[PDB]
């Protein structure tokens, strides 16, 4: 299983990202993985290709669900007992400079006067918002 | 007996590419690559060796060479599995194990116990990992002198290859088995 879904799956993200519902069942696929396995099978570019990938994918949807699912996997990848983490942690520290910044535009544009809060700007923030407590459910930032 | 059961340019072209796709995978391929554009090359010279009309194909040859390595689709691993595969079944390397059973025959006459011993035995193992070699009158004569010669080791050796190969294949036997019935009185 390891061996086959290491090649297949960010083909199958980049096929289907449209779909929230499939997005959603094959993020339970990386739970199960000997993740030994990225180490001994000298296979770190396609763990980058996952990163990007399911990146997107989180930039193009916001049903909570898939937001639930990514989390939990970047939770079983920052396991602290493989030699993987240091790489996906710092990718993820990129992450969470984007989605600070966009904290920065809600926080600035809701104190302000701005547009009287205007529907639009209200559901940006919403947006970035759902993404924020995602990820934070499962890691201390 | 597991495997076998310009263009030649082109294949070069498509392994080459395929290679090329795996550097973007995985690093240290390069090294792989280099080392076969080497292989290619001095293969080409040491045909040449051996004339003006392979001159000026070898230099089209070599030419192109150096170019296609200053040049650094769909084509995927299974299809490079049988490429070089057959590729390699063009070198001098296949064709070498009929050399090395000669080279084992000079070995049986000799003034040493041990030595014929042990290349008694290894050919046991070998012919019964390939049942269909007992053809060549030659190895035929051989393990018959072996039968017949002077020391106790190399004869039990014998014994046990002929019946073991006699084992293997069940039929077919019965012409064996008068030369090894008499050998039970052997002291």
């Amino acid at each position: 299983l390891t061996e086959h879904f290491i090649i297949t799956l960010p083909m199958l993200l980049s096929k289907y990202s449209a779909d929230a519902e499939k997005v959603a069942n094959l993020l339970q696929i990386p739970q199960y993985f000997d993740l030994e396995i990225y180490s001994t099978g000298r296979m770190e570019k396609h763990l980058d290709a996952l990163l990007k990938q399911i990146k997107f994918v989180v930039e193009k949807h916001v049903e909570s669900d898939v937001l639930e699912a990514c989390s939990k996997t970047y939770s079983i990848l920052c396991s602290e007992e493989y030699t993987i983490q240091n790489r996906v942690d710092i990718a993820r520290s990129q992450l969470i400079d984007e989605f600070v910044d966009r904290f920065n535009h809600s926080v600035e544009d809701l104190l302000q006067e701005g547009e009287e809060a205007d529907d639009d700007d209200i559901y940006n923030v919403l947006s970035t918002l759902k993404r924020l407590t995602s990820f934070h459910n499962a890691h201390d930032l | 007996v597991t495997s076998k059961m310009d263009e030649i340019q082109q294949l070069q072209k498509a392994l080459l590419d395929y290679l090329d796709e795996n550097t973007e995978t995985d690093p240290s391929l390069v090294f792989s690559r280099k080392f076969y554009i080497a292989q290619w090359f001095r293969d080409t010279t040491l045909e040449t060796e051996k004339k003006e009309i392979e001159t000026t194909g070898q230099i089209m040859h070599r030419a192109e060479n150096r170019k296609k390595f200053l040049r650094s689709d769909t084509v995927d691993y299974d299809d490079a599995c049988l490429i070089v595969r057959y590729l390699a079944s063009m070198r001098p390397f296949a064709q070498s194990f009929d050399i090395y059973l000669t080279q084992i025959l000079r070995v049986l006459g000799e003034n040493a116990i041990a030595v014929r011993t042990k290349a008694m035995k290894c050919l046991s193992e070998v012919v019964a990992v390939d049942p269909s070699i007992l053809a060549r009158l030659d190895m035929q004569r051989g393990v018959h002198g072996r039968l017949m010669d002077n020391s106790t080791s190399v004869r039990e050796a014998a014994v046990e290859l002929l019946g073991r190969f006699v084992l293997c294949r069940p039929q077919l036997a019965e012409q064996y088995y008068d030369m090894l019935i008499e050998r039970i009185l052997d002291t």
